[PDB]
Formats: C-alpha cells, structure tokens, sequence
RNA sequence: UGGCGGUAGCGU
C-alpha cells in the first residue's frame, strides 16, 4: 500500500534518520507488541511504520520522549513493587 | 526442412557422418526402425560373398552436449538404392537435408 | 507442530503453502541486480508478484537503468531478511526513488521502443480522416467515437 | 472436472467513485473469457443501448450553424455542444418537442426548460448558454427522440432546424481490463475490472445488467434448445 | 522473382495481409507482414538457468 | 420491430462442404450484433469445445517411448505422435479402451481397431505404423477420454496416485475438435428493414463434432457465463 | 565432499 516515501523523507528531512526511526518503530510493534497509531490495511510492520510517520505521529523526538515515559513508568513500578 | 534454403544443406548433411549412406547400390531387402538390410546388385558383387549390407542405426544415444542422437529410415521395401544415397536421417536432418 | 513438519508441508507443495507465500511477500522488497554493476542503478528494489514460469518478469521502463535487453540476459535476486534492510530497500533502493541519474541529473525512465511508437501514431493527423470536422463534448466522446 | 462445467464469476466487487461512476470486479474467469465478456459488453453498451437524446434544435433568428447571435456571447457551436450533453428521460412516447424561453441575465440552465411532465432532466443545473445584453430574449425549440447507440449528425443529413449529433446510449468511458488471477494453484485465470461513467440517466450498475440481458436475449434461439 | 512466385500462389505481391485482433476482433489499422520463417531453438533453456 | 425490441437471430442454413469443413448461417442481426456475436462464438469455440482424445497407450512388447519394436518401420514415439492425431467420436461415456491387432506386411490404419459399437472412427484410413516383415505382429491397447482444452502429460501425471507400471505411455491430449474458425458478416434481406446483417461461420474440425451442436454449445456457454452479469449481485 | 589447469559458450 506504499509506493513512494517522498513526503516521509521531507518530514524527517534527510532520508537517513527516516530509515532508522522507521526500523525502530517496526521493531517496537513487531517485537515489543506495540499497537500501531494508524489502522492497518493488511500491511507489514515496516509499511505501517512508514505510514504512521506521514501525518507526524512518529518521529525521533516524540519516540524518544515516549520511550523515556514508559521507562520511567516501569522504574516506578519496580520501585513500588520493591516497597 | 527449411522452406527457404541455400542448397548447401545436402552437402552438410551428407558430409557429416550423422546419416546412413548406402555403401553399395541395390534394393532394400529388409527395412526396419532399427536396422536396414540391403541386397547389393550383381555389378557391385564381390567374389565369395553373399552380397548384403547391414546398417545398424544408432537410436537414442546421448551426445557430448547431453542431446539426443537418433537415426530414422527414409526407405521402403523393394526401393532401389544407389551408391551415395541416404538410407536414414540423422539428428536435425530431413530427407538428407540439414534441418536445424 | 514441528519445523520438520514445516518443511514436510513446504516441499510437498500443499495448497496452503501458496497462500502463506503470498502473505509473506506482500510487502517484502527484493533486490534485482544485473551481472555488470557499472553504476549505482545496477541493483534496484522491486515488489515481488508471483507468476507462473521460470523467468523473472521485469518492468520495461527500468531496463534502460539496468542496460538489459531480452535476448538471454540473466538477473540475480536477493532477499533482504532484516527490518532495516527492508526499510532501506523501500526508501533508498526502490525503483520509484531513482528517477534521476546521479551522474548528471538527467531522468532515467523514458519510453524507448514501443511506447514512443504508439504515442506517435496516436498523436498524428491526416487531412481527410473519417469523422473530420465534428465538434465533441470532451475526450470521452472522442474515445467512444474511435472505439 | 466435467466438460460442461465452467468457473462461474464470483466476488463481485462494486465500488462507486461518484454518483454516475462505477468499477466492478470479477475475479474467477476462464482463461480468455475475460476478453470475450468485456469486449462484447463494451460494444453493446456503446453501440446498442437504447435511450432518449436531443436530435435537432430550432433557434429563433438563426438559420445556420455558423451564424451569430448578439444575445448570447457563446457561439452557436457552443450552444449545440451544451445541448448535446443534456440528458433527458422520456416515458410513453418516442419524440418530444420542448420549448425554452429566457431573457434578462444569462445564467441559462436546464431548469428553465418548459415543464411537460414526461420529460425528466437529471441535471437541471446544466448550463446551456449565457446572455450578456440585458434585454436579450432567446427562444429555442428542441426535439428529443428515443433511439439506440450514437448517430452522428453527418449521416443524418428547414432553415430554422439545425441537426445535432445524438447520443442515445447513456454511457461514457466504458473500459474493461483483464489481468491475472490465481485460484488454487491455477494462476492462469482472468480477473476482469469494468470502469464506467454514466451520463446520469441510469445507475451504472444497471447499464451492465441491461447490456447483459440484451446479449442473453439475442442468443435465446440457440440457448433454449441447449 | 519473389513477387512472381507470390502471384503464382495467389497471394498479395506486397507480402502484407490484413489481420484481425484475436481478443477484440477489430481489424488492425494497417496491413502487417505475415509470412513463414525458419526459427531455431538455441541450447539456452530457462530450466537450465533458473 | 422498434428501437426497444431487438430482432432475435436464428440459425437458417448448415452447408456441409465436406465431412470437416462446415458453414453455419445465423440471421437476422441488428447493426453490429453480428461482429460481437461472431467474435464471441469464435473465441468460445476455439477453447471450450469438448472432444475425445487419446490419453494413454500400451503396446505389447514396448516398455518405454524411446525404444523400437522389431518389425515396425517407425519409432514408438512416432507411433504415439500419429495416435495423437486419431479422431474418434464416443457416445454414452467419456472413457473407452480400444484394442488394435495387426500382422503381416502393410500399413496399420484406424480401420484395424476392433469394432466397439459406441465408438465411431471418423478417419478410418488414418495410418499409425507400417509392419515391414512377416511373422511380426503389433498389439496395442489405446485409452481415449473426453475432455476440453490441451492437457499435457505432466499435468495429468501430477497426481501420481496411479503409479502406472512400466510400459504405459502417456501422450499429450488435445481434446479440442475445432481446428479453424472464420466469421464473416454481410447484408441480409428481411422484407424491408434494409439494415440487417447475417453472420456466416466457416468451421474446420476433425469431423467428431456437429457444427450445429458446436454453435449451440458455444451459445449455451456464453449465456451461462453472462447470467452472472445479468444478476449482478 | 575440495582445489588447480585447459577448452567452449552466454550476457554485457
Ligand atoms: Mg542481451
């Protein structure tokens, strides 16, 4: 369902960290069991990752802050479990 | 056979040893899909000889290129033959003409 | 139940194996490369479409990029098997991305042999052709009249 | 399996691009049957579908197609082109004469045609002409007849009447495409996609049904005995 | 000589006949060159290369 | 008689030029239905005509196709190729086993097939092989099935359930009995319409199919395929 | 369960 990624390239800006962020997101949904932010029209993980960057729901900054969010959350959960 | 040719197909077919060529003239005493027995004429007779030529055609023998080498007769019983006349058609040969 | 059973369903060519193969190649790019890889465009990523036969079917418009003609040439296909490689195949090595030659910036996808002839024949005018001089409501009317 | 059986079409996917635009899809078809069905359907649709269309028009004050009218800035050819695209449905009779009269401003659309009950304009907002002069009066007498297919005015060829090409068939851009389709391991099947754009008189999904019914009735003589 | 042989066979001398489309059935706009040619199958088979 | 009602074409003549060449005339047709109908019938007939063809062979002493028999003038593969061209008509069933037994010097034609009653040999003079010696006999068991289209040996053997013994030779089956179709549309005279056309279909077959039956079958196939479009969900 | 050498051919 994806042929061109020119808009994704211009959204990321350099066509190189786009590949890295798309691969990271694809691994997150494929291995980490994450839920895609866009409906999947019977598509692979890479295509879904590329498709949910087009409208800006995934980029390096928000992905980093979101990963930090659940890592703080799991650290707090472990601390509460210890106590 | 090539519908359009150059006339050199006969020479190429005959000169190559892929086709069976009658050594002596005569009549086809016994034709078969695998062997041909030709009763030679009295003119080409040899002293103390019955006068029959036996040609054992090679059937379905592999070539150096893993292809098929096969000879098929092109004569019938009682058909007179002469020296140099073709008796069997080799691979890629039709009635003594090269057919690639 | 076991991967041995997986191969045993695979090589026997069960009916569901074709469906599984269609599922796994839906969005999995494959890299096609010609033997002389003179420049960057010698290897390009394409989306596979399953066909019957033993020959790889190539889009005509990319042939000029491959310097390939259909008189016995052979091509090699490689399958990326990691997420990163699939991402770069889709985003960097895809045929749609390569439109301009990196050597000089000229376009690489142009009609060559039959598209040019067909467009030239279609876009031509006589002086006494059938239906000359009429007025048409639009292109659809022209197509209907031609058909 | 059996000699007398054939792969009947299935998975009839129909999508509506617009109100008068359709795209039908049929996946399972015998090898080469997609072309056989598509070409026949296309030919029947664009050459044998009955319908009502404008055949001739009477224009007051104009005696030829290349004349000029000061009331309307559009040429006579433009007026004929605008009238040609009008779609009219007639019930109960073959030919109908309609009258149009307009004056004042020039947003002349199909809604200004005199109401007669039998005639039903699918698009009354279809523009016919445009008047520039304030006291410019335009009076026209159009004739709409029920025919079949496309009949150009050249073959049809008294000062007032002007002939316009009649498009009785209510169909535009009927295009069929047959490409590959695989069922079980047989990849040699044909999948047929038909894209059509009706003028607006009838639903595009009904044009296919009517054409298929016409073709089936054409073969009834040999079909009935089997 | 070729034209005379074609005339003997009651064939057009130009060597081009009128063909029809197998699928749509419409006649082709121009006559096409139809004839008989010697074709050779070279020893380069796809099953030996795939 | 009007624009809404179309004139229904019907069969009017069947001119049998020969046992294989035939002409079928259909009239009247209404301004373009002739070309459409002719093209559709030509496409259907050339691909969807059922017919009987030879599928399996079994010679007495022959064990594989690449061998030879003592006495016959042609190879076993040649015999199979000639058998492929045999034209028969089978009534009642789609599966028949025929027996051929010949001896003595001479050709072995289709007339040497043992009479079966429900199987008719359209070409009784079709040669198969030539016995070139006395005391040499040929005994064959020919297998004939009814089908459609062209089914090669590999497609049939893909099942591999039978596991036929050595000596049973498989031959490609061309079940199609129609070999050539040519449609021609001309003007037809029907009282005073002056705009109707008639369609003449010239068909060259193997003689195992009735031209009228072939036209009827093609029309039935077209109607059955078009009923899906008639319904349209 | 590999290498070397020679020969011929294919696509550039
Ligand atoms: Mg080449």
């Amino acid at each position: 369902a994806r042929v061109t990624v020119q808009d994704a390239v211009e959204k990321i800006g350099n066509r190189f960290d786009l590949v890295l962020v798309a691969a990271r997101r694809a691994r997150q949904m494929q291995v980490g069991g994450k839920d895609p932010l866009v409906p999947e029209e019977n598509d692979k993980t890479t295509v879904i990752a590329l498709r949910e960057i087009e409208e800006g729901l995934i980029n390096n900054q928000i992905l980093d802050v979101r990963e930090r969010q659940e890592q703080q959350e799991q650290e707090a959960a472990e601390l509460q479990a210890v106590t | 056979k090539p519908l359009v040719g150059t006339g050199m197909e006969r020479a190429v077919a005959v000169d190559s040893g892929v086709t069976a060529v009658a050594k002596r003239g005569g009549v086809v005493q016994y034709v078969d899909a695998s062997r041909i027995v030709i009763k030679v004429n009295e003119d080409e007779m040899y002293p103390g000889e019955a006068g029959i030529d036996i040609y054992n055609l090679t059937k379905y023998t592999r070539s150096n290129q893993n292809t098929c080498i096969n000879q098929m007769p092109c004569v019938s019983l009682g058909e007179p033959v002469e020296r140099g006349d073709v008796l069997a058609d080799g691979p890629s040969t039709d009635l003594g003409e090269l057919a690639l | 139940t076991t991967i041995k059973a997986a191969k045993k369903m695979v090589e026997r060519e069960e009916a569901v194996v074709w469906d599984i193969l269609d599922e796994v190649i839906r969005e999995h790019p494959v890299l096609l490369n010609r033997a002389p890889t003179l420049h960057r465009l010698g290897i390009q990523a394409f989306e596979p479409v399953l066909i019957e036969g033993k020959a790889i079917q190539l889009h005509p418009l990319v042939c000029a990029a491959y310097n390939a003609d259909f008189d016995g040439d052979q091509m090699a296909v490689h399958v990326p098997l990691t997420l990163e490689a699939q991402l770069e195949a889709r985003a960097l090595m895809m045929s749609t991305n390569n439109i301009l030659s990196p050597a000089n910036g000229e376009p690489i996808i142009v009609p060559s042999q039959d598209v040019v002839l067909g467009l030239y024949y279609m876009t031509r005018d006589c002086v006494n052709a059938k239906g000359e001089g009429m007025v048409l409501t639009g292109p659809k009317e022209a197509e209907r009249l031609y058909r | 399996g059996s000699v007398t059986e054939f792969l009947k079409p299935r998975l009839v996917d129909i999508e509506q691009v617009s109100s008068t635009h359709a795209k039908v899809t049929l996946e399972p078809l015998e090898r080469g049957f997609g072309h056989t069905l598509g070409n026949a359907l296309r030919r029947i649709l664009l050459s044998s579908m009955p319908g009502c269309a404008v055949t001739e028009v009477e224009i007051d004050g104009v005696l030829h197609e290349y004349s000029t009218k000061e009331g309307v800035q559009e040429d006579i050819l433009e007026i004929l082109l605008n009238l040609k695209g009008l779609a009219v449905r007639v019930q109960g009779k073959d030919e109908v004469i309609l009258t149009l009269n307009k004056s004042g401003i020039g947003p002349v659309t199909a809604a200004d045609i005199t109401h007669d009950g039998d005639v039903e304009i699918v698009k009354p907002q279809h523009v016919i002409c445009h008047l520039t002069d304030e006291n410019a009066s335009i009076s026209m007498r159009i004739k709409v007849q029920r025919g079949r297919g496309y009949v150009p005015a050249s073959t049809r060829i008294p000062i007032g009447r002007l002939l316009v090409d009649a498009c009785y068939s209510p169909v535009e851009r009927i295009a069929y495409n047959v490409e590959a389709a695989r069922v079980e391991q047989r990849t040699d099947l044909d999948k047929l996609v038909i894209e059509m754009e009706t003028n607006g008189t009838i639903d595009p999904e009904e044009a296919i049904r009517r054409a298929a019914t016409i073709l089936a009735e054409q073969l009834e003589a040999f079909v009935d005995l089997r | 000589e070729i034209k005379e042989l074609l005339k003997l066979g009651d064939l057009p001398t130009s060597g081009q006949i009128r063909l029809y489309d197998g699928r749509t059935g419409e006649q082709f706009e121009r006559p096409v060159t139809v004839g008989y040619m010697y074709m050779l199958k070279l020893n380069h088979l796809v099953d030996d290369k795939m």
